[PDB]
């Protein structure tokens, strides 16, 4: 119908897959090596739902030690893609500090997320899908797993964090 | 030696640690690597008051700090 500007900020761990995600959906490409992000910010312009989507990403550090100005880009931010690693289960119990530091900064309980479980191309799992489903569902978002090697969910990941900013878009 | 975060800007943004040893050239061929693999491109700092080229030697990270200065560095490409 129109155009619409939509900011999408990635949180999660360190090694989580962030950095993979965003460059599969910017450039269909997975980065191989891991380099710890700081912020890097993108620009994609896409159709979801048959509307021009103007799609603003902001990859986050996961370390706590280049993660300094975490307050101000939660700010600015609208949608969160919440990610996890299936094959690391600290990453997954980190998403309730992610989740209440992004509720603080926006300052209520009706913040759009999507919970991202990803690195599904791996065997060697330690969290299992329902265990997701459980934080998925007690906070009100979908879940989705993704893989970054192979383009799994990388687009349902991104576009369903989309229709979860529309649901709270004045 | 120390490090520090530099913000770069190119046309979309991206904040790395920057040594106080690396050159001009390394912190180009590093952001080059991070968007556009099998790596000519040129650093530019930007302020209200006019636009300068850094040289190849010069360390970005010693002009940040040198800066009433609202600077940005920019990447910059011929083609
Ligand atoms: N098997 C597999 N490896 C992945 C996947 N996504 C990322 N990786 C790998 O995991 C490592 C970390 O990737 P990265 O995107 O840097 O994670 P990050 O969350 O950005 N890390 P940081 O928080 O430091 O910026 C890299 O070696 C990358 O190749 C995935 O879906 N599957
Ligand atoms: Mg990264």
């Amino acid at each position: 119908h129109m155009m619409t500007e939509y900011k999408l900020v990635v949180v999660g761990a360190g090694g989580v897959g962030k950095s993979a995600l965003t460059i599969q959906l910017i450039q269909n490409h997975f980065v191989d090596e891991y380099d710890p992000t700081i912020e890097d910010s993108y620009r994609k312009q896409v159709v979801i739902d048959g509307e021009t989507c103007l799609l603003d990403i902001l990859d986050t550090a996961g370390q706590e030690e280049y993660s300094a100005m975490r307050d101000q880009y939660m700010r600015t931010g609208e949608g969160f893609l919440c990610v996890f690693a299936i094959n690391n289960t600290k990453s997954f119990e980190d998403i309730h500090q992610y989740r209440e530091q992004i509720k603080r900064v926006k300052d209520s309980d009706d913040v759009p997320m999507v919970l991202v479980g990803n690195k599904c191309d791996l065997a060697a799992r330690t969290v299992e899908s329902r265990q997701a489903q459980d934080l998925a569902r007690s906070y009100g978002i979908p879940y989705i797993e993704t893989s970054a090697k192979t383009r799994q969910g990388v687009e349902d990941a991104f576009y369903t964090l989309v229709r979860e900013i529309r649901q709270h878009k004045l | 030696e120390f490090h520090g975060v530099m913000r770069f800007y190119f046309q979309a943004t991206k904040c790395i640690r920057v040594s106080s040893t690396a050159t001009t050239q390394d912190v180009i061929e590093t952001l080059a690597e991070k968007f556009r693999p099998d790596m000519k491109y040129s650093l530019y700092e930007v302020h209200v008051s006019g636009e300068r080229r850094l040289d190849i030697d010069e360390k970005p990270l010693v002009v940040q700090l040198n800066w009433d200065r609202e600077g940005r560095f920019v990447l910059k490409n011929e083609n």
